[PDB]
């Protein structure tokens, strides 16, 4: 649950 | 001819981007779960891969113009290419005298029998060693190795990529920076660009095999529980 990939922001 | 003021700034940036994201000391390795000599090496190697996935994300963000695609395109290129970048960046620790990646510590020297104890077979590992020995033999300069990674990352022919037109453009802009660099700055590399492009096609074959083998490992809860959240998200089937 909730993509690590905002490690974009 | 020479390299232009703009192509060299691409070179310098890509190089510093690799310097910031690749620790020659390997000192962050003790913070991983230890290596152990079924699948004793999975926790340590899962930790190692999860770490370098974070590094590759950092590298990408500094590639000239990556920071300007759709966040979705960024993630699609990063997910689909991460394992190839990792195979690429790892050549920096692959010594041919030892046919292993020696990482500044004997607890961190990974021979082929180590990676079998993390789930993978020779159908992957032997093409992989041959890739690294072929790539090490090309005695690349730093700017070539780093350019090769950025060109690998910026392929527009990966699942999920939307603005193919533009990803194509920036990758082409780096292919030509690279190709100029080899022509102008590398004595005796009259064929070398072509050797590097073949290495990209190698990477796709191994990506395919890893994917196949990873999927088998990740579908058993026994072993998926030993992976990390970042590894499961990136090498995972979820769109
Ligand atoms: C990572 C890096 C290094 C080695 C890469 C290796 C060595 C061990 C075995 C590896 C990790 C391969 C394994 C098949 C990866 C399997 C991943 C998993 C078990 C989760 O499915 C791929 C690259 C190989 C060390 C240093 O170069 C940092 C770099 O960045």
């Amino acid at each position: 649950r909730h993509k690590i990939x905002x490690x974009l922001q | 001819h020479m390299l232009s003021d703009e192509q060299m700034q691409i070179i310098n940036s890509l190089v510093e981007a690799h310097h910031k994201t690749y620790d020659d000391s390997y000192s962050d390795f003790v913070r991983f779960r230890p290596p152990v000599r079924r699948l004793s090496m999975l926790p340590h190697l899962a930790d190692l891969v999860s770490y370098s996935i974070q590094k590759v994300i950092g590298f990408a963000k500094m590639i000239p113009g990556f920071r300007d695609l759709t966040a979705e395109d960024q993630i699609a290129l990063l997910k689909s290419s991460a394992i190839e970048i990792i195979m690429l960046r790892s050549n920096q620790s692959f010594s041919l005298e030892d046919m292993s990646w020696s990482c500044g510590g004997p607890d961190f020297k990974y021979c082929i029998n180590d990676v079998t104890k993390a789930g993978h077979t020779l159908e992957l590992l032997e093409p992989l060693v041959k890739f690294q020995v072929g790539l090490k033999k090309l005695k690349l300069h730093e700017e070539e190795h780093v350019l090769l990674m950025a060109i690998c990352l910026l392929s527009p022919d990966r699942p999920g990529v939307q603005d193919h037109v533009r990803i194509e453009a920036l990758q082409d802009r780096l292919c030509d920076v690279l190709q100029a660099y080899i022509r102008i700055q590398h004595p005796g590399g009259r064929l070398l660009y072509a050797k590097m492009i073949q290495k990209l096609a190698d990477l796709r074959s191994l990506n395919e095999e890893h994917s196949k083998q990873y999927r088998s490992l990740s579908f058993q809860p026994e072993h998926s529980m030993q992976l990390t959240p970042l590894v499961l998200e990136v090498f995972g089937s979820e769109v």
